Parts: structure tokens; C-alpha cells; sequence
DNA sequence: TTCCGGTCAT
RNA sequence: UCGACCAGGA
């Protein structure tokens, strides 16, 4: 994780893709100044275990593509640093009934 | 969150007049609009651009000039699509026909 | 009178389904025409007598179904063909799901 | 009409329909390989005469009596008692069948479940392919040559001695009239 | 449905393949070369020439043929012909990619402007979208414009490796009318500005490589870009451009009948010109007239102004303007008909209904029918409305029997006579209580259309109770309404089951009722509480006995 | 296809029956009956199908079988003897 | 639009929602799978009040001259006061009720406490009452077994999913959470027996009755949600005939069109 | 050469016959739509094997009359002749062109100049035959023949075979 | 937005 | 008899 402060050079960013399997993120500081979790409407995301995720998928009898989905540079996703294809489990109150759990996937 | 205000705003508009609304419909459309990704239109520009199958957008906005590139692709339609089918004269899997029904000639002989 | 749009998407509210149809089909267009079990198009020539039924071309004689659409929905086809566009009318799902 | 157990996705360009020979070149819907209701696999369903002499008139037989569990509620002497389990259990306007019962039992070459048993108990040890392993048994045969020339599918896959001992050994099982 | 025994099994369409005509097939398809460009008079003779319309397609004048496939008029489809143009010409429709897809590939060699040497692209391969590959290559090599012949592989730039060669240069292009243009740029200056021949462009594309189509938003059996380029014209049938007759010694041919006929005009001279005095580019002159005829055929509202305007200034309709929404095909003919077994009329209040009723008026119910099949439960009933006529109110106007005959209650020399058949059917009138749907548009409700009891009543209008008037949201101010007939013993089922009225009493669209009490019943329903208020006996007991439910007990 | 055939055991869908259902099953079966289908159950004097139907529906000696489809495409048989029919 | 864009969208037999991809767009109807039909207005007591006052309703004490049920009520009255056993659901009970309050709290922010829920309990007890002619004069005779037994046993009951596993059995009880805290609130042992005096016939009617009003309230799989919800909001919107803000109709064709420049753009901060 | 192939047919039930012994009906049907039948795909249908665990499945409702429509699974026994195989069979007709040998419930023709040479014609014979110089073939004279190839039609399929090869003639 | 006479003329 | 316009109804 790289905290930059104004900015960074479009010379280097081209630089993190480059050694797998690690990975790295980039994030400015004026973005992290207030946590956006902590905001009165976003609702607690999870991640999902691989195991849990192709839990999820049989238990519904969903394909990938029928799971509701959050981007990949999505402000929570990047909170948490989804990867393209790891599910994220949206738990939140509801005036219907308590609390409500949805699933978000990743693109 | 977004999901959350772009409700919260829809509910607003109808509370405006005085009227109500049970979340569930505000909710289920403003739930459409954005389960895909993020702030989908309910304009030709966005949904009428979905994985749906061709005829179904067909019958909104861009007719023809989505058709000639269904051919073109050679897209394959379902048939799942309230729509579609109604284009076809066949009896749409809603409500009455979300199912099946059939004769057990087992049970067909307890009967007597 | 005329069954337009908007009472349409009120029977599939309802949940009428058959009704619907009925409105489509039975009460107005319902046509009867063939369809080649290979190419999905309205080649077939079928002449309901000698009980010959043909499609030189994907040439048949053999896999030929018959169906029930509205006869604008056959225009609707037609007119796309001579827009040199085909729209493959199959009986059988094969991409499953 | 009526289907038979495998769903070939035709994809728009039907243009292959190779020949019919005994290159045991069958229409697709008789390779070897051909799929049971169960969902199965299962060796095609090769049948010489007289062995479906015996078939038809087996299920022919036992047609006519479960059609009677619900009625409540010698060469020339065969041609007869045939005849009879026709115009009983079936269609009558079946002329084909009528007409397939005569030849059946003309050229048929076994009488008893037991000689045409041992027949198959014989060929089945061959490896040969079902359509060989039937004209084997419905065709006389004295030399190999009449054999190899009349089933040209052969002629690579048995030794003319073998094949030869094999056509003795059916005119020693080939009931008398 | 349409009549007459098929001995070919029936099914529902499940799926809809969608794809391009390969010249070749509709060629095959054709039943009609399509030579001539006259409609009939073989030298004023009526009849029809072996030219356009019927040189075996469909027919006309209440005659059978059909290629012996008779049946006549209703029954035969049509049967599409064809006709060889010139030389290929665009797809209207399709100039959009045609030029999108050069501008991916290059010309001479034709295959694609970036393999999986260039990493960029593999990103660009992986996505599994026909709509999203292509709008990111696309994206990606539209700015290239050198075929490059050896690339930097996955090691040092140093190194360079080898695939497919000729470099030359790829042109950019533009769209100009109904053509494609493009210029080479020259280095040592100035432009090449050539235009790229239909010929051409099909020719490259007919080469570009199997896994190439694909790669590309395309498909190997159903859409191949070579495609997008018309050799063959595909000819519709009389049904889809009938003709309109004044009885006989007159006219009556269609707008497309017409496109055809020019596209076949233009086509001709062109070919007489290149077996002939060919001066060379005086042809291309008259081969843009063939791009556009076969181009204005099909789409008739676009940027090159020109509106193809046909003699008297009336614009023409393309088939394209046959199914642009609204008013046509698609939205105006299949998702929404005109429909038989309905009616509409205006519409006042009656105190004297019960909620899920609707009057309907003598003068209508004698004319909406419902077919019902004589069954030894109704034989009786059933043969004493066919007797009773199609004038008296309880009765009928039609009896139809298993030979698929209509017998006309109200001509028939038997009309008085007949005996039913158990299986039968006879169409009879509407009847006090035959479930209807009832409506008032706007439909934008469950509610705009629920199903009522049919009481049938005297005097012209449709009247319904007042508390069902929110929902419709009518007044008696003149307002009109639509009631539609059901027709299967299942069909009423759906009515009566989920449409009922008294069903749609309590809303989801708020969780709360959708029907009150208005007007008098309501003013007065207030008057007739008050503490202040009270009724002497002679009144107590009339009012009493009004309550069809009282249980007797003053 | 029996993969898309769920067991009657491991059976998951509403075990009343839904309000499209009875309306189908009803009319379908109000339809046979109009179409001298044999009747099941002493017509007390009705004679009349959908009132017929209603009452075969109501002793549950109706011989249909509504198969419920999934979304992936598998689907669940009942039979209306089963299906409880609360409304 | 509202419409062509959701005709597809109905409840599927898994009690989900979804389209013509199957692409799941609620996974209970509403968050709830109920057919917004069956529901009313009901007040969840147990959020506002005092805390002062939520005691003396719910609090029910059997180590208390002061604070345990007067014999006057229950015919096990005497016979329990002290009773160490029961004192433990009777103390079960109410560290739920609490658990319950703090919860409304958190998602019922505004302190509002009239919703819109399945099954209108209020009336289901008003005919247990007049329908046994209930004296609210002698005693009961319901064990307090009887009572906080009978209402979890009740909760088990109320399905709206029905899956064998857990994932799914795990929804159930979401989707079930909020009516129940309503449940809980209406049927607790203080409550059923000094506020309507039941009898023990009274109460296991007033169950049955609760599971099969419940049970119907859930939602048909076969109805085509999507057209309706769409109508439900484009109905109202053509009735909209017309501090300063933006507005109804206009505003509302700004919100489907998700138009990027909004004549009103505000922003409230706190 | 006869085969016993596992086909399937769908038959479309009147709610009319919605009886009691249905199966018994469908069953009935079956066989008046099939035994005698004929195909290229599956040529001569024969008969109907096992005529008691016939399987008829769920029959599902149509739905605008209430016809049933049931796939029937059955298994049964054919026959196709196919091109190169070789058959005897008893002859039939015989004219100046040739002779028809009838084999099985087929009926494979044999020209006059697809047979041997030394094998002439005799107008004058009755019944009619073809005279050689040991042999003489006519109307019940039991023939091998080859079958050169096949043309299926209607409901039936002709072949034309030969006996110009050895190992073929009478017998 | 949807649904539902007269005139002119091609 | 395919249409376009004008006027008008809830
Ligand atoms: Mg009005
Ligand atoms: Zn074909
Ligand atoms: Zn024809
Ligand atoms: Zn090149």
C-alpha cells in the first residue's frame, strides 16, 4: 500500500502490475482522510472465502454472471481490495424486515 | 450507499405529493438500476442495453437498428423474455404460466 | 378495439397469462406456418394435401415442424429476410441454462 | 415420426451424408456406439434371420397374453401358427410384418432358443462387428472365399482356416427340416 | 388456426437464432430468378410474367397456384425469390462496421492489426462479450495504421520477432454518402485519396481468418463479415408488398413493389454497360445508383439527404420504417392488436349493481359471443338458444361442428332445425354472469382492467358500480370503456380467478384498500350516522328489507 | 435430464399451493371437463366445468401434476393431492 | 419506460428475484418475500417509551413481592413467586425484549415505531378476545412455560424460505428478524396475561391463527413483480398535478434519466 | 442386417380419452402409428418389443385444449437394407427386364444386364422365366442377391441388386 | 402518453 | 382499399 500525497508520475504507476503474485495499491491522502465505511449510508461489506463464494453460487444455483456486482474500483472495494472475481457479502438494515443480506461480485 | 440515496431521493419525490408508495416497488427499481454495477439509466442509453435477448429490446427506442446488429453478431434470444414470447403468440412463463402441469396416469387410477 | 400496450402489461401484472395469449393469438392474428428442423426459416414448402413438405436448399423432406405465431410476427420475420437478415425459429433449446 | 435417442445438434449446414456400405459404414443412427433408454451405452443390435424369427415371435407371444390379463376386463406347420399370432396381436394391415414372418421363417435357419444361443455363444468370441456377426449366422457359407466375398467387411480381420472352422461348426449346429 | 390438417408435428418456438443470408443460401431458398422488372400484362395479357412478383413466388387474383403448393392466398406464406445484382453493394445498415472492420484489418493480406504479441490486445481477448471485444479492439488498432511485419516479443525490444507480412501502410477512412474513402499517407508528403471498391472490401474480408471472424464480434456459421456485403438480394413475397385492386382493369402495386422494381432497373443497365460500351468510370456513375436504390430499399431516413422521393414527392416506405417503433410491426402490431370479441361504449354510474358487476347493453351482448361445446350437461340449454336465434337475447348466432364447418344461425336454411353433437360448438351470446374484462384507458393499473360480472341490460351504456370508478379513475362526463370477451373455459378461469374485482380490493401498490365510498353513499352514509339522527319504524323495517342479507330480525 | 429431475425428498419449493396454480390448474382442468374428459367426483347436480372443477379441486381428486421450474432449469413435481389450498 | 424496464422481473419459485438472465435482483421479494398486499400499519412498542416505562410492561420479576405476576392474574400465581427455574426464561425473555429495543434503535433511527408488517397481531388478539368471551376478572391459566415456550415455538413456524442447509436457513431468519421483534413484543408474558387476559385456549388460537395469517402473506412465486413495482411508481406520477428544491415529475424524469447536470444540486451537512 | 433400435414417439392424447386405462389407449395407438411404418432414418419398423414395459412418462398438458402429450419410449425391431449387403429372398415378378426377389418386407429388383450373360430371357414360358445352361429362374425360385443400392420412398424402400458377382444365383 | 369524425388524394 | 392532414372526446 502507497500513500502518495498530490500525485504520482504516469511513469511509474506502469510499474506495480509487473511482479506477481504480489500486488500493490495506490491511494491519495486527501481520499483517505475520512473513512467512508464509517458514512451513515454505507452498509458493512464481507469478503468471501473462495470456499464460501462457491457456497453461495451452489446454494443458489447461480452462475458468475447472475450475482449482482460491484466495481472494481468501487470505493469500499478498494477499502477492502476486492479482486476481480471475489464476492463480497452486503449485509444492511431494512424497513422491511430487520437486516437484509445481499452479495455483490466483482468485475 | 449510492443505492441507498438515489432511493431515498425516489421515495422523496413521491412523499412530495402526499401519496405513498411500499418501499418494496421504489426499492425493486431502484435496486434494477443499480445491482449491474453502478448508476444504470432507465433510458435506451443503459438497460435497453443489457445481456437481454434482442427481440425483448427490440420492442423499445431502437427497433431495427438493434435487430440488423442481432443478425450481425448473430446473437441468440432465449425466449424467457415476457416479450419475446408475446411476439411469438406463445403463452408467457408468468404468473399462470411460471410452470407446467400435467396428467399422473398413476393417480389417474386411484381415482374410480 | 384495440389491446394495446398498456393492457398488455396490465394482463402480465395480473399474472393472466393464458389471457394474454388468447388476446394475441386466438382473438386476432393467429397464422399457422412451417419451419425446417436445419435452418430455422419459413422455406418449407408445404403442400398439406400430398402431405409433401420439402425445403430444397437445407433440403428436407423429413425434419419439418409446424407452428402457431402471429401473422404479423411472420411479416415481422419476412420482412426482416428481405432485409437479408435471419431470425432461426428452432423448436429444441440446445445453449441449456 | 418418431425419434430415436440421440439429439445431434444440427448446426444449419447438413452436408455430409456419407454412403451406405458394408465398408460397416451404417447411417449415423447404427454406429456401433449407440445409446439404451437407461441412458446407457450399448453395442448396436445385430440380428440374423431365424435368431428374430425368434425375437418377434417372442414379444408376439407374450403381446397376446397381457392382452388377455385385461381382456376379462415344422416348416408348413409354423406358417399356420403364425398366421394365428397375427390376426390376434396385430394390426392385420401390417402386410409388412405378415410378409416379414413368411421370409423370417423361410430362410430362417434354427428352431430351438438353444441352437441359437450356442450360434451367438460362437460368433460373439470373434470381435468381429455386429453386422458381420449376423450375415455370418443367415448366410450358408462352405469356404471362407463364399465368406470373405459375401461380407468383403471380413477379409482383414479372421484367418480363412478360423473362419472356416467357424462355417463348420455352424452347418453342424443348423437344425434339420 | 389457419385451418386445414398438417401431418407435421407442432411445436413453440424456443429459441431465435439471429444471422446474416449467405449469398449462397438465399440463392437456394429462392423459388424466382427475378429477371424482369414489369409487374404482369404478358403484352397487356393479365396474368403475371416469369419476372418479379410470381415468376413462382405467391399469388394473387383468388387462384390456388402457389408452385402447385396451392392452398391459395391464406395458407401459402410467402415464398421468397431472389435476384443477381451487379456487383456487391453495401448494407445500408451495415456501413457502420463494414468500415469499422477495415479499419481493424488491413487490406492485401487481410488479418488482424494486432496478434497476442502486443499485450494490450491480450486484455482485450479475454473479455467474452461479441458487443465488447470489438469495441475495444476497435478501439485499439483504429490508430495504428502500419501492418506491422515484426514485433518486440514477451523477452527484450532488442530482439524482434516475425508473423504475417506486407506492411503496407493502412489508409484511415471516412464516410462519404453510401462509400468508403481513405488516405495513405506518403513519407520522403501529401495525400492518396482513393475510393475503396465494394469488390474490394468484400474481397478482404472474405479472406480474414476463421479465428479471426470471432476474435471480431462475429460467428463462423451465422455471421460472417464477408456477409455485410450483398451479392444475393432476397426478394420478399406478395404478402409482404400486396397490391391493392379496384376490382380489375387497374392498379394497385405496393412501395416496395416499386424499390424492386428501380434496384431491378438500375441493376440491368449497369450489367448492359460492362458487356457493352464500357467507358470505364461512366459506369461507376451508374453503380452508385444500385448502392443506393438496394440501400434506400431497406433504410430511407438517413444523413445524405437525398430522401429517394418517389414521384408525387411522397417519401417511400423502407422496410426499416416498418418496424420503427410506435404505429408499426414490432410495438404497433405484436406487442399490442386490434382484437375481435371486444367492445366499448360510454359508461354511467348504477346504484343497483354490486361491486364486481358491469351492465352490459342488450344491443352488445347479442353481438359478443362465446363459443361453448355442446356437452350432455347443457345439450338442453344449449339447443334451445340455438333455436331461440340470433335476434331474442338468450341465444346464439353460430354452430360449428367437428368437420370444421360454420353453420350461420341466421341464414341457414336449418336454423330452426339442427341437433347438437356432443363435441360441437356453439357460439352463443353473452350471458348474465359470463366473466368480462372490463377497462378504462389509460391502462397503466392492475387495476385498469378487472374482470366484472356481465349483466345484461337495457339502454346503451356500460354501467358500473361507483366503487369500482377510482380504480378505473372514470367519470360519467362522457367517459368511454373497452370491455374484451374471454373465450376458453380457461381463459374466464384467469378472469375470474385473478382478475375479479372484488379481488383487487386491498392495493400492493400501497398495502391498503383501492376502493371506497364516494358521493351520496358517502355524504349520506355521514347524515344517516349522527347521534342527532333516528328513523321511525314504517322506514327501519323498508331499509331493513333492503339489505339482501338481513337476517330477518327487526 | 434426470439431473434437471429433482427427488421428491430434498424437495425445497412452497408447500401450498400458488394462487397462479389453482387458477391454471382450475381452469385447465374446467377446460378438460368442457371437453367430455371423464369426471372424478358425483357432480351433486352441477354441471357446469369451472364449478365442477372447483369441487374435483376441493376433494383433491384432480389428476394433475404442476411441474415447478427452477431458474437454473431444474424443476419440482407436485400434485394438487399434495399441495395444501389455503387461499 | 419504468415498465419496459422491469417487464421481465417477477418472483421465481426459489422465492427470489429475478429476470430473463436469472440475474437475481432482490433474493427475497422486498427483503421480506411478502405480497405487499397482506400488510398494515402495525407499532412496534418495544422501541419507543421511557426506559422507565419498558420496565414496568415487560419486566416480569418471580423474586419480587413487588415485581412478580399478582396471583390475581395467573392460577400458578402463589405457587411461582420465588421459583429460581423460571426465573431464568422469565430473565431469557426479557434480556430479549431489551436486545430487541436497542436493535429497532438502530435501524429505526427517527424513533418512528408504526410499520408496515405481514399479519395485523393487534386485531388477531381483539377476536381471540370477543371470541371466548374472555372475563378480564378471574385468572388465567397459562404456565409461564406455556406462554414463552409457545411464542419461540411460534418463530419456527413462521417460513418464508424453506431450504435444507445453512446459507439458506440463514436467510430465513433475516428475512423473518424485524416481524418477530413485533411477535415478541406483543406476546410477552407481562403483556398476554395483565394487559388481554388469555386463556391458555385463547393463546395457542392466537398462534395457530398468526402462523397460517403468515403464511399466506408471503409472496406467490408467479407474480410478475417487476411490472408491477414499475406501475406502482408510474401510476402515482401521472395523479402529480402541480423549500425550494426541485420538485416531483421533473425531478423524477431527472433521477431515471441519471442526468450528470441536476437544476437543484444541494448537499446538507451536519 | 435386422436391427433392434430404441426409438421414442410423442402422441398427442384428447382430453376425451382421460380415463382410467389410458396407458392401455396410448399403448394402442402407439402401435397403430408405428408397427408397418417406414423411414430412411430407421427404415422398416417391424414390431414393437416388449409390449409391457412400454414407458410412457408424465404426459404433460398442452394448453389451449387439454390434449396431453406423452413421449412414448419403446424399443422395437428394424430392418434397412443398406448398399453392398447381401440378402436372398424369394422372387416375386419377373418380366423382360429383370427379376424382383422379395426380401423380407422389402423388395430388391435385379436387371436383365445386371445379371450374367449366359442367363437369357424366354418369352414364351409360363410362368415366365430366364434360362440358362443348368439353371432356370422364375416366379418361387429362391435367389441371393446383391444389393447395389438403395432409393427409400414413401413408405417403403426399393433396391436394385445384382447376381453377376460368385457366390450369387440360386441356390 | 394512450385510446377513440371530416377532407384530399395518391 | 394502403395513407397524410385537420377538427374533436376521457
Ligand atoms: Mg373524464
Ligand atoms: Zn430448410
Ligand atoms: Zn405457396
Ligand atoms: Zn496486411
Amino acid at each position: 500500500i502507497f500513500v502518495y500525497q498530490n500525485n504520482i508520475t504516469p511513469s511509474a504507476m506502469k510499474l506495480v502490475p509487473s511482479i506477481p503474485p504480489a500486488t500493490i495499491e495506490t491511494f491519495n491522502e486527501a481520499a483517505l482522510v475520512v473513512n467512508i465505511t464509517h458514512h451513515e449510508l454505507v452498509p458493512k461489506h464481507i469478503r468471501l472465502s473462495s470456499d464460501e463464494k462457491r457456497e453461495l453460487l451452489k446454494r443458489y444455483r447461480l452462475k458468475e454472471s447472475q450475482l449482482p456486482r460491484i466495481q472494481r474500483a468501487d470505493p469500499v472495494a478498494l477499502y477492502l481490495g476486492l479482486k476481480r472475481g471475489e464476492v463480497v457479502k452486503i449485509i444492511r438494515k431494512s424497513e422491511t424486515s430487520g437486516r437484509y443480506a445481499s452479495y455483490r461480485i466483482c468485475m | 450507499a449510492g443505492r441507498a440515496a438515489l432511493y431515498k431521493e425516489v421515495y422523496n419525490v413521491i412523499a412530495s405529493d402526499g401519496s405513498y408508495v411500499n418501499y418494496r416497488h421504489m426499492a425493486l427499481l431502484v435496486d434494477v438500476m443499480t445491482t449491474q454495477g453502478g448508476l444504470t439509466s432507465v433510458t435506451r442509453h443503459g438497460f435497453n442495453r443489457s445481456n437481454t435477448g434482442a427481440l425483448m429490446r427490440c420492442s423499445f427506442e431502437e427497433t431495427v437498428e438493434i435487430l440488423f446488429e442481432a443478425g450481425a453478431s448473430a446473437e441468440l434470444d432465449d425466449c424467457r423474455g415476457v416479450s419475446e414470447n408475446v411476439i411469438l403468440g406463445q403463452m408467457a412463463p408468468i404468473g399462470t404460466g411460471a410452470f407446467d402441469v400435467m396428467i399422473d396416469e398413476e393417480s389417474l387410477v386411484k381415482y374410480m | 378495439l384495440r389491446f394495446g400496450e398498456m393492457e398488455r402489461d396490465c394482463m402480465i401484472a395480473h399474472g393472466a397469462a393464458s389471457f394474454l395469449k388468447e388476446r394475441l393469438m386466438e382473438a386476432s392474428d393467429a397464422f399457422r406456418v412451417h419451419i425446417c428442423g436445419i435452418c430455422g426459416l419459413m422455406t418449407v414448402i408445404a403442400k398439406l394435401n400430398h402431405n409433401q413438405f420439402e425445403c430444397k436448399g437445407c433440403d428436407n423432406k423429413i425434419d419439418i415442424y409446424q407452428i402457431h405465431i402471429p401473422y404479423a410476427a411472420k411479416l415481422l420475420f419476412q420482412e426482416l429476410m428481405a432485409m437479408n437478415i435471419t431470425p432461426r425459429l428452432y423448436t429444441d433449446r440446445s445453449r441449456d441454462f | 415420426s418418431t425419434s430415436t435417442f440421440q439429439t445431434r445438434r444440427r448446426r444449419l449446414k447438413k452436408v455430409e451424408e456419407e454412403e451406405n456400405a458394408a465398408t460397416l459404414q451404417l447411417g449415423q443412427e447404427f454406429q456401433l456406439k449407440q445409446i439404451n433408454h437407461q441412458g446407457e451405452e450399448e453395442e448396436l443390435i445385430a440380428l440374423n434371420l431365424s435368431e428374430a424369427r425368434l425375437v418377434i415371435k417372442e414379444a408376439l407371444v407374450e403381446r397376446r397374453r397381457a392382452f388377455k390379463r385385461s381382456q376379462k376386463k415344422t416348416r408348413e406347420k409354423e406358417l399356420e401358427s403364425i398366421d394365428v399370432l397375427l390376426e390376434q396381436t396385430t394390426g392385420g394391415n401390417n402386410k409388412d410384418l405378415k410378409n416379414t414372418m413368411q421370409y423370417l421363417t423361410n430362410f430362417s435357419r434354427f428352431r430351438d432358443q438353444e441352437t441359437v444361443g450356442a450360434v451367438i455363444q460362437l460368433l460373439k468370441s470373434t470381435g468381429l462387428h455386429p453386422f458381420e456377426v449376423a450375415q455370418l449366422g443367415s448366410l450358408a457359407c462352405d469356404t471362407a472365399d463364399e465368406a470373405k466375398t459375401l461380407i468383403p467387411s471380413l477379409n482383414n480381420k479372421i484367418s480363412d482356416d478360423e473362419l472356416e472352422r467357424i462355417l463348420k461348426e455352424l452347418s453342424n449346429l443348423e437344425t434339420l427340416y | 388456426v389457419g385451418q386445414q390438417y398438417s401431418s407435421a408435428p407442432l411445436r413453440t418456438v424456443k429459441e431465435v437464432q439471429f444471422g446474416l443470408f449467405s449469398p449462397e443460401e438465399v440463392r437456394a431458398i429462392s423459388v424466382a430468378k427475378i429477371r424482369f422488372p414489369e409487374t404482369m400484362d404478358e403484352t397487356q395479357t393479365r396474368a403475371k410474367i416469369g419476372g418479379l412478383n410470381d415468376p413462382r413466388l405467391g399469388s394473387i387474383d383468388r387462384n390456388l397456384k402457389c408452385q402447385t403448393c396451392q392452398e391459395g392466398m391464406n395458407e401459402c406464406p410467402g415464398h421468397f425469390g431472389h435476384i443477381d445484382l451487379a456487383k456487391p453493394v453495401f448494407h445500408v445498415g451495415f456501413i457502420a462496421k463494414i468500415k469499422k472492420v477495415c479499419e481493424c484489418v488491413c487490406m492485401h493480406c487481410g488479418k488482424l492489426l494486432l496478434d497476442e504479441h502486443n499485450e494490450l490486445m491480450r486484455q482485450a481477448l479475454a473479455i467474452k462479450d461479441s458487443k465488447k471485444r470489438f469495441a475495444a479492439i476497435w478501439t485499439l488498432c483504429k490508430t495504428k495504421m502500419v501492418c506491422e511485419t515484426d514485433v518486440p516479443s514477451e523477452d527484450d525490444p532488442t530482439q524482434l520477432v516475425s508473423r504475417g507480412g506486407c506492411g503496407n501502410t493502412q489508409p484511415t477512412i471516412r464516410k462519404d454518402g453510401l462509400k468508403l474513402v481513405g488516405s495513405w499517407k506518403k513519407d520522403r508528403d501529401e495525400p492518396e485519396l482513393r475510393v475503396l471498391s465494394t469488390e474490394e472490401i468484400l474481397n478482404i474480408f472474405k479472406h480474414i481468418s476463421v479465428k479471426d471472424f470471432t476474435s471480431l464480434g462475429f460467428n463462423e456459421v451465422f455471421s460472417r463479415p464477408e456477409w455485410m456485403i450483398l451479392t444475393c438480394l432476397p426478394v420478399p413475397p406478395p404478402p409482404v408488398r400486396p397490391s391493392i385492386s379496384f376490382n380489375e382493369s387497374q392498379r394497385g402495386e405496393d412501395d416496395l413493389t416499386f424499390k424492386l422494381a428501380d434496384i431491378l432497373k438500375a441493376n440491368i443497365s449497369l450489367e448492359t454497360l460492362e458487356h457493352n460500351g464500357a467507358p470505364h468510370h461512366a459506369i461507376e456513375e451508374a453503380e452508385s445508383l444500385l448502392q443506393f436504390h438496394v440501400a434506400t430499399y431497406m433504410d430511407n431516413d438517413i444523413a445524405g439527404q437525398p430522401q429517394a422521393l418517389q414521384k408525387s414527392g411522397r417519401p417511400v416506405k423502407s422496410i426499416r420504417a416498418r418496424l420503427k417503433g410506435k404505429e408499426g410491426r414490432i410495438r404497433g402490431n405484436l406487442m399490442g392488436k386490434r382484437v375481435d370479441f371486444s367492445a366499448r361504449t360510454v359508461i354511467s354510474g348504477d346504484p343497483n349493481l354490486e361491486l364486481d358487476q358491469v351492465g352490459v347493453p342488450k344491443s352488445i351482448a347479442k353481438t359478443l359471443t362465446y363459443p361453448e361445446v355442446v356437452t350432455p350437461y347443457n345439450i338442453d340449454r344449449l339447443t334451445q338458444l340455438v333455436r331461440n336465434g340470433p335476434n331474442e337475447h338468450p341465444g346464439a348466432k353460430y354452430v360449428i361442428r367437428d368437420s370444421g364447418d360454420r353453420i350461420d344461425l341466421r341464414y341457414s336454411k336449418r336454423a330452426g332445425d339442427i341437433q347438437l353433437q356432443y363435441g360441437w360448438k356453439v357460439e352463443r351470446h353473452i350471458m348474465d354472469n359470463d366473466p368480462v374484462l372490463f377497462n378504462r384507458q389509460p391502462s397503466l393499473h392492475k387495476m385498469s382492467m378487472m374482470a366484472h360480472r356481465v349483466k345484461v341490460i337495457p339502454y346503451s351504456t356500460f354501467r358500473l358500480n361507483l366503487s369500482v370508478t377510482s380504480p378505473y379513475n372514470a367519470d360519467f362526463d362522457g367517459d368511454e370503456m373497452n370491455l374484451h370477451v374471454p373465450q376458453s373455459e380457461e381463459t374466464r378461469a384467469e378472469l375470474s380467478q385473478l382478475c375479479a374485482v372484488p379481488l383487487q380490493i386491498v392495493s400492493p401498490q400501497s398495502n391498503k384498500p383501492c376502493m371506497g365510498i364516494v358521493q351520496d353513499t358517502l355524504c349520506g352514509i355521514r347524515k344517516l350516522t349522527l347521534r342527532d339522527t333516528f328513523i321511525e319504524l314504517d322506514q327501519v323495517l323498508n331499509m331493513l328489507y333492503w339489505v339482501p342479507d338481513w337476517d330477518g330480525v327487526i | 435430464l434426470k439431473e434437471k429431475a429433482i427427488p421428491k425428498d430434498q424437495r425445497a419449493t412452497t408447500p401450498y399451493m400458488t394462487k397462479y396454480e389453482r387458477a391454471r390448474i382450475l381452469g385447465t382442468r374446467a377446460l378438460q371437463i368442457s371437453m367430455n374428459a371423464p369426471v372424478f367426483v358425483d357432480l351433486e347436480g352441477e354441471t357446469d366445468p369451472l364449478r365442477i372443477a372447483m369441487k374435483e379441486l376441493a376433494e383433491k381428486k384432480i389428476p394433475l401434476v404442476i411441474r415447478r421450474y427452477l431458474p437454473d432449469g431444474s424443476f419440482e413435481d407436485w400434485s394438487v393431492e399434495e399441495l395444501i389450498v389455503d387461499l | 419506460r419504468l415498465v419496459k424496464a422491469l417487464e421481465d422481473i417477477m418472483v421465481h419459485y426459489d422465492n427470489t428475484t429475478r429476470n430473463s438472465l436469472g440475474n437475481v435482483i432482490q433474493f427475497i421479494y422486498g427483503e421480506d418475500g411478502m405480497d405487499a398486499a397482506h400488510i398494515e400499519k402495525q407499532s412496534l412498542d418495544t422501541i419507543g417509551g421511557s426506559d422507565a416505562a419498558f420496565e414496568k410492561r415487560y419486566r416480569v420479576d418471580l423474586l419480587n413481592t413487588d415485581h412478580t405476576l399478582d396471583p390475581s392474574l395467573l392460577e400458578s400465581g402463589s405457587e411461582i413467586l420465588g421459583d429460581l427455574k423460571l426465573q431464568v426464561l422469565l430473565d431469557e425473555e426479557y434480556k430479549q425484549l431489551v436486545k430487541d429495543r436497542k436493535f429497532l434503535r438502530e435501524v429505526f433511527v427517527d424513533g418512528e415505531a408504526n410499520w408496515p408488517l405481514p399479519v395485523n397481531i393487534r386485531r388477531i388478539i381483539q377476536n381471540a378476545q370477543q371470541t371466548f368471551h374472555i372475563d378480564h376478572t378471574k385468572p388465567s391459566d397459562l404456565t409461564i412455560k406455556d406462554i414463552v415456550l409457545g411464542v419461540k415455538d411460534l418463530q419456527e413456524n413462521l417460513l418464508v424460505l424453506r431450504g435444507k442447509n445453512e446459507i439458506i436457513q440463514n436467510a430465513q431468519r433475516d428475512a423473518v428478524t424485524l416481524f418477530c421483534c413485533l411477535l415478541r413484543s406483543r406476546l410477552a408474558t407481562r403483556r398476554v396475561l395483565q394487559e388481554y387476559r388469555l386463556t391458555k385456549q385463547a393463546f395457542d388460537w392466537v398462534l395457530s391463527n398468526i402462523e397460517a395469517q403468515f403464511l399466506r402473506s408471503v409472496v406467490h412465486p408467479g407474480e410478475m413483480v417487476g411490472v408491477l413495482a414499475a406501475q406502482s411508481i408510474g401510476e402515482p406520477a401521472t395523479q402529480m398535478t402541480l423549500k425550494k428544491v426541485t420538485s416531483g415529475v421533473p425531478r423524477l424524469k431527472e433521477i431515471l434519466n441519471v442526468a450528470k447536470n441536476m437544476k437543484t444540486p444541494s448537499l446538507t451537512v451536519y | 442386417m435386422f436391427f433392434i433400435k430404441d426409438l421414442s414417439l410423442n402422441i398427442t392424447l384428447h382430453p376425451s380419452f382421460f380415463g382410467p386405462r389410458m396407458k392401455q389407449y396410448l399403448k394402442t395407438k402407439l402401435l397403430e402409428e408405428v408397427e408397418g411404418s417406414c423411414t430412411g432414418k430407421f427404415g422398416y419398423i417391424l414390431c414393437v418389443l416388449d409390449y409391457d414395459n412400454i414407458d410412457i412418462q408424465r404426459g404433460r398438458i398442452l394448453p389451449t385444449d387439454g390434449s396431453a402429450e406423452f413421449n412414448v419410449k419403446y424399443r422395437a425391431v428394424v430392418f434397412k437394407p443398406f448398399k453392398g449387403e447381401v440378402v436372398d429372398g424369394t422372387v416375386v415378378s419377373c418380366s423382360q427386364h429383370g427379376f424382383e426377389v422379395q426380401v423380407g418386407p422389402m423388395k430388391v429388383f435385379v436387371t436383365k444386364h445386371l445379371m450374367p450373360q449366359d442367363l437369357t430371357f424366354n418369352a414364351g414360358s409360363n410362368p415366365p422365366s430366364y434360362q440358362s445352361s443348368e439353371d432356370v429362374i422364375t416366379i418361387k425360385s429362391r435367389i441371393r442377391v446383391k444389393i447395389e443400392g438403395c432409393i427409400s420412398q414413401v413408405s417403403s424402400i426399393h433396391a436394385i441388386g445384382s447376381i453377376k458377382e460368385d457366390y450369387l444365383g440360386a441356390i
